[PDB]
C-alpha cells in the first residue's frame, strides 16, 4: 500500500488507514480496494457536478425528454430526488442499463483484470475519445491521477452531503434546509 | 525498569507516603501489553486527567463568578449569572461540539506517530514521554504557535527543573482533580464537601452527558451567514 | 469379470468396452439373445424419438405454438392436432424417413457383415464430428430424455397440470418452498 | 479377516461406509454380537406387530383393571394401556432372559462375547445345531439378514405408529 | 489415524480431541474426513444463519422492495421465523438454485474431500472447468483475497477460530429457534424470536 | 494427596479432633479414580462449600438487613422488608441464570487444564492445588483482574503464611456451612436452631429451589 498512489501531503506523506484494512488487503485485495475508491471517485464526480449544475441555476436542456408522455426537461423540478422520481422509468431502465454494460465491459475487457495483475481504474473505452492526455509525460500523468483521486475523495463526500440533505433536513450547513 | 521509574517519581512526589499502587495497576497487565507499556498510559493518564481538572478549576473560577470575553460568539447565549454548570449547557450545541472536537484533535495529535516522529519521539505505550504533547511540525499546513510553551518560555531549561516540573504537575493535577470534582459533588449530594455547603447550587442535570441539554441552535455567525 | 455397474454379476461378452455408453448394465444378458447393434440401433431411435418428443412437449406446454394451430397443451395437443386434420402430414416424413432409412438399414446390420453400427446414418451436415465423447453424450442425453418423456407423460396425465408437472408445482421439487415453519418448529 | 465372514453376502458384500471394523477390526465380535441382538428383537417386533393386526388373545388383561386384550389398540397405545403390574413383569422377564437364560456378554462393564462361543451363540445345549458347514453358514447369514431387514421395518413400524397411530401408512 | 493431526482441539476441552461417545476413534479416516467436511459446512451456515436472525430479529431491512410489491421491511414485519413464507416464491427458488449449483460443483471438483482432498477446502473457484458453461472467476472464498496476506500459521490459528465459531453458531441458531418455539427455553432472548 | 496427607491436614486443621472421616470418603473410590484424586475432589468439594457458604453467610446477613445497592432497578424493584430468602426468588430470573452462568463459566475456567498447566498448576484431581484458582491469563479478550486477589495483596506472602490461610479456609468454612445453614434452617422451619428464635425472619418457599416458575416445566424469558 506504500507504493501505490493517493500519499500527497494532505494526510503527512504517508498513507491513511486506522482501521487497517490495507494491513489486511494483499497485493490484489489493494488493487480490488484502489478500483473501487476510484469507481467511487468518478461516479460521486460526475453525481455532484450534476447535482450542482441542475440545481443552481444552470441551464436545463431543451425540448421535451419523452415527448410520448409529455414528460419536460423544464417540467422535472431542479431539486434532487424529484428530477427522478419524476423522469420515466424506461428513462432510468436506460441510464442504468447502459451503465451495467459498460461496467460488465470493462470488467470482462480489460485483459490482466484489476484483480489479475493490471492497472485499477483503466477503462480504455471511455477515457479521452480526443485524445486529450495522450502527449502528457508520465510524472504528469501520475500527478494527475493523484489529483483524480484528491477531487473524487471530496466529491463522494459532497454527494453523500447532497443525499443527507435531502433525507435529513438542515444536516449539511451551508445548504438549503429542503433538499 | 519502569516500576522502578514509576515507585522513583513516586518518592518524589511524596517522600513520606512513597509508591502507593492499592490496586497493583501498574502491575496488571493492561490490554496484554507489558509493564512498561501500562505503567506509560497510567502515567499518561494521569498527566491529562490532572492537567484538564487544573484547567477545570480555573475554568470554574473564571465562569461561575463571570469572566466574559466581549463581542459576538457564544457567551452572548449564556444568561448572565448563570451557574458553572450552566454555562455549558448554555453555550450553542455548535459551541460544545467544536470544543470537544478541537480537544479531539489535540488529542489525535498527542497520539499521532507522525507528530511524535517529526519530534523524534514515541508513544508513551512503546517508550516515550509520558505526557509529551508534539510540536505541530507536521500538520500539513504550518501553525504559528505549538501547544506546550507557545511562546518557548522554556527553550532553555534545566532537565533537572524540567523533572522537578512534572513532579509539580502530577501533585498539582491530582489535588485540582479532588477540588474540581469536590465542586460538581457539591451541586448533587449535598453536605458531602463541607466548605462548599451554600457556595456551590444544586445542578438538576447529568454532568456526564455532555449534549444534555443541546443547548440553543442560534447562528451567531453574521457577515456571510448563508448557512441560516 | 464382474460388470462395473451391477458389481455382484458377470459382465456379459457382448458389451465389452468399444461401444458408447457402455456401463457394463446388463443384468438379464439381453445382448446374447438380440444382436447388439440391432439393439443399439433400437436405442438411438427411441433415445432420439424422445428428446424431440421432451423438447416439443416442454416448448408446447410452456406457450410456443405454429400460426394457425390449436391453443392447447401438449396432453390435449394430439386429440386437437387429428380433430384439426393436419397431423398425417407429420407421419408422411416418418413414414418416407423409415422405409427408406430404417428397413434397409436394418436388413444391413442383420445380414451385411460389413455395415455401419446402430444408428450410424452418416448424418452430419454440420461436421460437428462422432467422436467418442460425443456418442457418449448422445447415449447420455437419449436415456435421460427417455425415462423424462415418460415421467412427464405419465405427469402431465395423472395432474393435468402446468409444465412442472407435479400437484403443487415447483414447491414439489422444492420442499423449503413449502412452509419451513414445521422444520423449524421440530428444530 | 473381516472381509469373510457371516454378513458378508448380498449385494454390497462387505460394507463398512463408516470404517468400524476396519479400524477396530477386535471389535467385529462385538459388533456381531449387537446385530443379531438387535436383528432378533426386531423380527419378533414386526412379526408382533403384523399378527397383532388380525390376530388378538382372549379374555381379559387385568380383571382388577377391566382391560380387555381386543380393547388394546395395535401399536404403542397397547404397552402404554398395559397395567404397571404388567410392565414391571415383562420387564423382569425380559431381564432374567437377558442376563441369566441367554446371556450375550461374559463380564465385566464393557461386555466381550464369550470366550468358546461364537458372537451370539446364546442359546444352551437343547437348540437347533446345524452340522452341515454349508447349511450353517447359509442360515447364519440368513438370520442376520433377516435381522437387518427386520429392523429396518420395525424402525418404520415405530415411526409410522408414532406419526400416525398406526404402523400401516396409508396408501 | 488422521484425527490427531486435525484442527478443531482447543484449550476449552484441555487441548484434547472432544469425542466422549469415541466414535472418532470407532470410524475410519474416510469416515472422519466426512465428519469434518460436515463439521465445517455446518458450522459456516449456523454462522451465516445466527447473524441472520439477529439481523431480522432487529428488523434492520435494506431500503427497498425485494419483488415490485413486497417491501423487504414488510417481509420481516413478523419476525425471522415467519419470513421464508413471506419471501416470495421466485426468490427462495433462485436462492436454493443457486445453492444446489454450488453444492454440484464443490461436490463435483475430482479432488473428493473423502478420496483425497482436504476436508472442508471446498475448491474456491466453482463453476470452472465446466464443459459448456461459462462464469465469473468470481472466487468463492475470499473474492478480495484477504488470504494473501497470512501465512501458514495465521491460516492455522485462523482455521481454529473458524471451527470454533462455527460451533457457537450451530448452538446459537437452535437456540435463537428453540426461543421462538419454546418462549421459555433460552432466556436473554426476548419476544422478538 | 494421600490419607497420610489428608491425616496431617486434620492434624493440623485442630489437633485434638485429627482425622474424622467416619463415613470413608476418603476411601471411597469415585468413578473409579484413585484415592490420591478421590482425595483432591472431595477437598476441593470441601473448600469450594466453604467458600460459597461463608459468601453466603456475609450475603444472608446483608440480604435480611436491606442493604442494597443505590444505582440498579433490579434491587428498587424487589420489595424492601422480604426474608433473605424471598430476597432471591423476587429477582428476574435472566439476573439468576446470569449469576449462575457466571459462576459456570468461572468453574469451566478453574477446571481447564490449559490455563492452569500454562500457569503452573494442575488440575485438583491430578496432584494439584484445591482450592486454586488460575488467573485471566490465556483468556481471550483482556480483563483487568483475576478472581483471586484482583488487587496485589499476597503476591509477596510466604508458603507458611498461605499454609496457615489454607487451614483457615478449611476451619472457617467448615464453620460457615453450619451457620449459613442455621439461618436457611431457623428461616424455613421456626425453633430448628434454638438460639435464633425470633431473629432469622421466618420463610414459606424451598431455598434450593432458585428459579420462581419451574425451568424444567415452564421458564420465562426477557
Ligand atoms: C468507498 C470509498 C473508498 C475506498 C474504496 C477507499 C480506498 C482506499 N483509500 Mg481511501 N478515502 C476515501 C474513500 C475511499 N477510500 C475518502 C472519502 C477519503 C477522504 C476522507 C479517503 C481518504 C484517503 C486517503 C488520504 C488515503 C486513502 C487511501 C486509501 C487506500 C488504503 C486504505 C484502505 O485500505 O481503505 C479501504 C477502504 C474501505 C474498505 C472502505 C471503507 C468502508 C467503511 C465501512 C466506510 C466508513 C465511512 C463512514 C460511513 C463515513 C485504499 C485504496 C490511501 C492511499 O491511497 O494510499 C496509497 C491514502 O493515502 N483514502
Ligand atoms: C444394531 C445395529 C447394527 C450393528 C451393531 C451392526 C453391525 C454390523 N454390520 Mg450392520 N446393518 C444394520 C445394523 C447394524 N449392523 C442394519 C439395519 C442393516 C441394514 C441396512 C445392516 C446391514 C449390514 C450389511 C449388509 C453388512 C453389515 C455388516 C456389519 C458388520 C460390519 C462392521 C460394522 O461397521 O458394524 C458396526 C456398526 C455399528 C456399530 C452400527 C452403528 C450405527 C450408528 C450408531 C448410527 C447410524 C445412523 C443411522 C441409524 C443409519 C457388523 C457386524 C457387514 C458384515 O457383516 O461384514 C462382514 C455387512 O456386510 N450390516
Ligand atoms: C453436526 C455437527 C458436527 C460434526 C459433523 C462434528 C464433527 C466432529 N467434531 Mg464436533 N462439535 C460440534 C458439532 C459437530 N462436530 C459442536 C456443536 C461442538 C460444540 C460443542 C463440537 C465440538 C467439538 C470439539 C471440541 C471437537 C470436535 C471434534 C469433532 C471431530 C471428531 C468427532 C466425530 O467423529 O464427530 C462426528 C459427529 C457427528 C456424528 C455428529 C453428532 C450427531 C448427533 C446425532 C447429535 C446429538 C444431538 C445434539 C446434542 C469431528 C470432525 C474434535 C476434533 O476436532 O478433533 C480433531 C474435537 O476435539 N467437535
Ligand atoms: C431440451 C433440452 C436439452 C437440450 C437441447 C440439451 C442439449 C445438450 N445437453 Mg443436455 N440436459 C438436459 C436437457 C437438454 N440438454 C437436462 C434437463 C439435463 C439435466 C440437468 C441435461 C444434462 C446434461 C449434461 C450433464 C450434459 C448435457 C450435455 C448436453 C449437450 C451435448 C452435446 C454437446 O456437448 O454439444 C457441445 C457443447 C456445447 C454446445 C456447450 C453446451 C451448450 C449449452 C449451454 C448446453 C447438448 C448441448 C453435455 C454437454 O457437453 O453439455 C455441455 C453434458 O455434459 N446435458
Ligand atoms: C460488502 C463488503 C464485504 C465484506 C467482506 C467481509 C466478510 O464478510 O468477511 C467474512 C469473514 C471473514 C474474514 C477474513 O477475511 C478477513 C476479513 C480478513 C482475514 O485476515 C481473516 C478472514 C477470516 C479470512 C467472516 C465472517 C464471519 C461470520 C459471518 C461469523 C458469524 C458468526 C456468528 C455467530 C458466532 C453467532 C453466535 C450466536 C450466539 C452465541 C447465540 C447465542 C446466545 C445468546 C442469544 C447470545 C444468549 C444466550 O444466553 C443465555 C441463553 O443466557 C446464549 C446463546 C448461545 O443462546
Ligand atoms: C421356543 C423359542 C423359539 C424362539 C425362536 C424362534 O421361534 O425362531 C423361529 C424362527 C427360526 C427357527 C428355529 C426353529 C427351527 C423354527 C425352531 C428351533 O428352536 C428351538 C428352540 O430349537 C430353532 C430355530 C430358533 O432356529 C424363525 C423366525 C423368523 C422371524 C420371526 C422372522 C421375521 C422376519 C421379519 C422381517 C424381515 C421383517 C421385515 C419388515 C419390513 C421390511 C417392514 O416392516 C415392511 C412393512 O411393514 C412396513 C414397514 C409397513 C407396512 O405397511 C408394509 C410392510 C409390511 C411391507
Ligand atoms: C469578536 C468580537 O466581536 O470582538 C469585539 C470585541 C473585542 C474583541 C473586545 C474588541 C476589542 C478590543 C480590542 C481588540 C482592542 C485592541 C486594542 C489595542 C491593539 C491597543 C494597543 C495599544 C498599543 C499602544 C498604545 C502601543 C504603543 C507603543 C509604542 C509606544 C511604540 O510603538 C514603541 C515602539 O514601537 C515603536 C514605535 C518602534 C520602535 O522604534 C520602538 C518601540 C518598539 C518601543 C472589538 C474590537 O470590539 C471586537
Ligand atoms: C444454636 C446454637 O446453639 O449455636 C449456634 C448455631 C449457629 C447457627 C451455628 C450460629 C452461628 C454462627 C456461626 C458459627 C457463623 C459462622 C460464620 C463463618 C465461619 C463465616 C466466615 C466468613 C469468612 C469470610 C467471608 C472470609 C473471607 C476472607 C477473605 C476473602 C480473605 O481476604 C482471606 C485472606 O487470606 C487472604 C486471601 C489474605 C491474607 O492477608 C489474610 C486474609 C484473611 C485477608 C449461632 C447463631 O451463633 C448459634
Ligand atoms: C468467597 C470465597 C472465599 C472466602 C470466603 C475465602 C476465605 C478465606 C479465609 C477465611 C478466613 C482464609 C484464611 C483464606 C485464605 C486463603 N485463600 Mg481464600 N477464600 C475465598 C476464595 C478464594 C479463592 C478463589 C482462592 C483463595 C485462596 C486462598 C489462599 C491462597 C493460598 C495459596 O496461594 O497457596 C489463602 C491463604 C487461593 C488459593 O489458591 O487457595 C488455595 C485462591 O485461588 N480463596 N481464604
Ligand atoms: C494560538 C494557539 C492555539 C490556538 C487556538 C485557538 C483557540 C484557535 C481557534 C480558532 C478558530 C475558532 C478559528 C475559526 C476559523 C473560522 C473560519 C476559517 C471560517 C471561515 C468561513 C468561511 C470561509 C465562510 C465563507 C462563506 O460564508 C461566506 C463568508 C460568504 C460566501 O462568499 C462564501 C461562504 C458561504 C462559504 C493552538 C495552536 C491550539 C496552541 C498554541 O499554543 C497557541
Ligand atoms: C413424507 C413427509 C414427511 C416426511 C418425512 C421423512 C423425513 C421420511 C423419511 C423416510 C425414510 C428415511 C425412509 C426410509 C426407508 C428405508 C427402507 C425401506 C430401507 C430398507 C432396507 C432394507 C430392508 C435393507 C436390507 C439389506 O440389508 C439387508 C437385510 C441385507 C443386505 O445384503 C442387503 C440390504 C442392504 C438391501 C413430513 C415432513 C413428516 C411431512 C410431509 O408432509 C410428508
Amino acid at each position: 500500500v506504500s507504493d501505490m498512489e493517493g500519499t500527497g501531503p494532505e494526510t503527512g506523506g504517508k498513507v491513511f488507514d486506522p482501521m487497517g484494512l490495507s494491513k489486511i488487503a494483499s497485493a490484489e485485495t489493494l488493487a480490488w480496494y484502489r478500483a473501487a475508491e476510484l469507481k467511487h471517485s468518478r461516479v460521486a464526480m460526475a453525481a455532484v457536478t450534476g447535482w450542482a449544475w441542475v440545481s443552481s441555476g444552470g441551464p436545463l436542456f431543451p425540448g421535451y425528454l419523452s415527448v410520448e408522455q409529455g414528460v419536460t426537461f423544464e417540467s422535472l423540478g431542479r431539486d434532487g430526488y424529484a428530477a427522478w422520481a419524476a423522469v420515466p422509468e424506461a428513462g432510468k431502465f436506460q441510464i442504468l442499463g447502459v451503465i451495467g454494460i459498460l461496467e460488465i465491459l470493462s470488467e470482462s475487457a480489460v485483459k490482466p483484470h484489476y484483480m489479475a495483475g493490471g492497472t485499477p481504474g483503466k477503462v480504455p473505452l471511455l477515457w479521452d475519445p480526443l485524445g486529450f492526455t495522450a502527449k502528457l509525460s508520465p510524472e504528469t500523468l501520475a500527478r494527475k491521477r493523484l489529483a483524480e483521486l484528491k477531487n473524487g475523495r471530496l466529491a463522494m463526500i459532497g454527494v453523500m452531503s447532497l443525499v443527507s440533505a435531502h433525507f435529513i433536513p438542515n444536516s449539511v450547513p451551508l445548504l438549503p434546509g429542503s433538499v | 525498569s519502569a516500576k522502578a521509574d514509576l515507585e522513583a517519581f513516586a518518592k518524589e512526589c511524596n517522600p513520606v507516603v512513597g509508591y502507593w499502587d492499592p490496586l497493583g495497576l501498574a502491575d496488571l497487565p493492561l490490554w496484554g501489553q507489558d509493564q512498561d507499556a501500562v505503567i506509560g498510559w497510567l502515567r499518561h493518564s494521569e498527566i491529562k486527567h490532572g492537567r484538564i481538572a487544573m484547567a477545570g478549576f480555573v475554568g470554574y473560577i473564571a465562569h461561575a463568578n463571570g469572566f466574559r470575553f466581549g463581542g459576538i460568539g457564544p457567551q452572548n447565549v449564556v444568561p448572565e449569572g448563570a451557574s458553572a454548570p450552566e454555562v455549558w449547557d448554555s453555550i450553542p450545541f455548535l459551541a460544545k461540539l467544536q470544543i470537544i472536537g478541537a480537544i479531539g484533535v489535540l488529542e489525535h495529535i498527542s497520539e499521532d506517530k507522525n507528530f511524535l516522529a517529526a519530534d523524534g519521539m514515541k508513544h508513551y505505550m512503546r517508550g516515550g514521554k509520558p505526557g509529551y504533547f508534539p510540536t505541530f511540525s507536521a500538520n500539513v499546513h504550518p501553525m504559528p504557535l505549538n501547544l506546550f510553551d507557545p511562546f518557548k518560555w522554556s527553550k532553555n531549561a534545566s532537565p533537572e527543573k524540567k523533572a522537578k516540573g512534572l513532579v509539580t504537575e502530577t501533585n498539582n493535577g491530582r489535588l485540582a482533580m479532588l477540588g474540581l470534582f469536590g465542586f460538581l459533588s457539591e451541586s448533587k449530594i449535598p453536605g458531602s464537601v463541607p466548605a462548599l455547603s451554600g457556595i456551590i447550587p444544586s445542578y438538576d442535570g447529568d454532568y456526564m452527558q455532555p449534549f444534555l441539554p443541546t443547548g440553543p441552535d442560534t447562528s451567531l455567525w453574521t457577515i456571510g451567514n448563508l448557512w441560516a | 469379470a464382474k460388470s462395473k455397474a451391477i458389481p455382484f454379476l458377470d459382465a456379459p461378452p457382448a458389451l465389452d468396452g468399444t461401444m458408447a455408453g457402455d456401463k457394463g448394465f446388463d443384468p438379464l444378458l439381453l445382448s446374447n439373445v438380440v444382436p447388439i447393434q440391432w439393439a443399439r440401433e433400437a436405442e438411438l431411435k427411441h433415445a432420439r424419438i424422445c428428446m424431440l418428443a421432451v423438447v416439443g412437449w416442454v416448448t408446447v406446454d410452456l406457450g410456443f405454438t405454429v400460426p394457425y394451430a390449436p391453443q392447447v397443451s401438449s396432453l390435449a395437443a394430439h386429440d386437437a392436432a387429428v380433430d384439426k386434420g393436419v397431423f398425417l402430414g407429420l407421419l408422411i416424413p416418418i413414414a418416407l424417413v423409415e422405409v427408406l432409412a430404417g428397413i434397409p438399414k436394418c436388413f444391413q446390420i442383420m445380414n451385411e457383415p460389413d455395415a455401419s453400427p446402430g444408428g450410424d446414418y452418416k448424418f452430419d451436415p454440420l461436421g460437428i464430428g462422432a467422436s467418442a465423447e460425443m456418442q457418449e453424450k448422445e447415449i447420455s442425453n437419449g436415456r435421460l430424455a427417455m425415462l423424462a418423456f415418460s415421467g412427464i407423460v405419465t405427469q402431465a396425465a395423472l395432474t393435468q397440470g402446468p409444465f412442472p408437472y407435479t400437484y403443487n408445482g415447483v414447491e414439489d421439487l422444492v420442499p423449503p418452498m413449502q412452509s419451513v415453519q414445521g422444520a423449524l418448529s421440530i428444530l | 479377516g473381516v472381509e469373510t465372514e457371516l454378513g458378508a453376502t448380498g449385494p454390497l458384500g462387505y460394507w463398512d461406509p463408516f470404517g468400524f471394523s476396519v479400524r477396530n477390526p477386535e471389535r467385529f465380535n462385538r459388533y456381531r454380537a449387537v446385530e443379531l441382538k438387535h436383528g432378533r428383537i426386531a423380527m419378533a417386533a414386526t412379526t408382533g406387530y403384523m399378527v397383532q393386526s388380525f390376530l388378538r388373545w382372549p379374555g381379559y388383561l387385568s380383571t382388577s383393571a377391566n382391560i380387555k386384550f381386543a380393547d388394546l389398540p395395535n401399536g404403542i397405545a397397547a404397552f402404554k394401556a398395559i397395567p404397571p403390574a404388567g410392565l414391571f413383569q415383562i420387564l423382569l422377564f425380559i431381564g432374567a432372559m437377558e442376563a441369566f437364560t441367554w446371556r450375550y456378554y461374559e463380564g465385566p462393564w464393557p461386555g466381550k462375547v464369550p470366550e468358546g462361543k461364537a458372537p451370539g451363540d446364546v442359546a444352551g445345549d437343547l437348540w437347533v445345531r446345524y452340522t452341515d458347514p454349508e447349511e450353517k453358514a447359509f442360515k447364519l447369514n440368513a438370520e442376520i439378514n433377516n435381522g437387518r431387514a427386520a429392523m429396518m421395518g420395525s424402525l418404520g413400524m415405530l415411526m409410522h405408529d408414532h406419526i400416525l397411530g398406526t404402523w400401516v401408512p396409508p396408501g | 489415524a488422521l484425527v490427531d493431526s486435525m484442527e478443531g482441539v482447543g484449550e476449552e476441552t484441555g487441548g484434547q480431541i472432544w469425542d466422549p461417545l469415541g466414535i472418532s476413534e470407532a470410524v475410519s479416516d474416510e469416515a472422519v474426513m466426512w465428519f469434518r467436511a460436515s463439521e465445517l459446512k455446518h458450522g459456516r451456515v449456523a454462522m451465516l444463519a445466527s447473524v441472520g436472525y439477529l439481523v431480522g430479529a432487529a428488523k434492520i431491512s435494506f431500503p427497498g422492495e425485494l419483488a415490485k410489491g413486497v417491501t423487504f421491511a414488510s417481509v420481516a414485519a413478523n419476525g425471522p421465523y415467519q419470513a421464508w413464507d413471506a419471501v416470495p416464491q421466485a426468490g427462495k427458488l433462485q436462492i436454493l438454485s443457486i445453492i444446489l449449483a454450488l453444492e454440484w460443483a464443490t461436490e463435483a471438483k475430482k479432488p473428493h474431500y473423502m478420496r483425497g482432498g482436504v476436508p472442508g477446502k471446498i475448491e474456491q473457484l466453482p463453476f470452472d472447468g465446466i464443459q459448456g458453461l461459462w462464469a465469473p472467476k468470481i472466487k468463492f472464498w475470499d473474492p478480495l483475497n484477504f488470504t494473501g496476506a497470512l501465512s501458514a500459521e495465521q491460516k492455522a490459528r485462523k482455521r481454529k477460530a473458524e471451527l470454533k465459531n462455527g460451533r457457537l453458531a450451530m448452538i446459537g441458531i437452535i437456540s435463537f429457534i428453540t426461543g421462538h418455539n419454546l418462549p421459555g427455553s433460552v432466556p436473554a432472548l426476548d419476544s422478538s424470536f | 494427596e494421600t490419607k497420610a496427607d489428608l491425616e496431617a491436614l486434620a492434624k493440623d486443621l485442630n489437633p485434638a479432633v485429627g482425622f474424622w472421616d467416619p463415613l470413608a470418603l476418603s476411601d471411597y473410590s469415585f468413578w473409579g479414580t484413585s484415592q490420591e484424586a478421590t482425595i483432591g475432589f472431595l477437598r476441593e468439594a470441601e473448600i469450594k462449600h466453604g467458600r460459597i457458604a461463608m459468601a453466603g453467610f456475609v450475603g444472608y446477613i446483608v440480604h435480611s438487613n436491606d442493604i442494597r445497592w443505590t444505582f440498579d432497578k433490579v434491587a428498587a424493584s424487589v420489595p424492601t422488608g422480604l426474608p433473605a430468602p424471598a430476597v432471591w426468588d423476587a429477582i428476574p430470573d435472566i439476573a439468576k441464570w446470569q449469576i449462575i452462568l457466571f459462576v459456570g463459566v468461572m468453574e469451566s475456567w478453574r477446571e481447564n487444564k490449559v490455563v492452569l498447566e500454562a500457569e503452573g498448576q494442575k488440575h485438583y484431581m491430578s496432584g494439584g492445588k484445591p482450592g486454586y484458582f488460575p488467573s485471566f491469563d490465556l483468556l481471550p479478550h483482556p480483563v483487568p483482574f483475576p478472581l483471586f486477589d484482583p488487587f496485589g495483596i499476597s503476591k509477596r506472602a510466604t508458603e507458611e503464611k498461605k499454609a496457615k490461610g489454607r487451614l483457615a479456609e478449611i476451619n472457617n468454612g467448615r464453620l460457615a456451612m453450619i451457620g449459613l445453614f442455621g439461618f436457611l434452617s431457623e428461616a424455613t422451619v421456626p425453633g430448628s436452631v434454638p438460639f435464633l428464635k425470633g431473629v432469622v425472619p421466618a420463610y414459606t418457599g424451598e431455598v434450593m429451589a432458585p428459579f420462581t416458575q419451574n425451568i424444567f416445566t415452564a421458564p420465562t424469558a426477557l
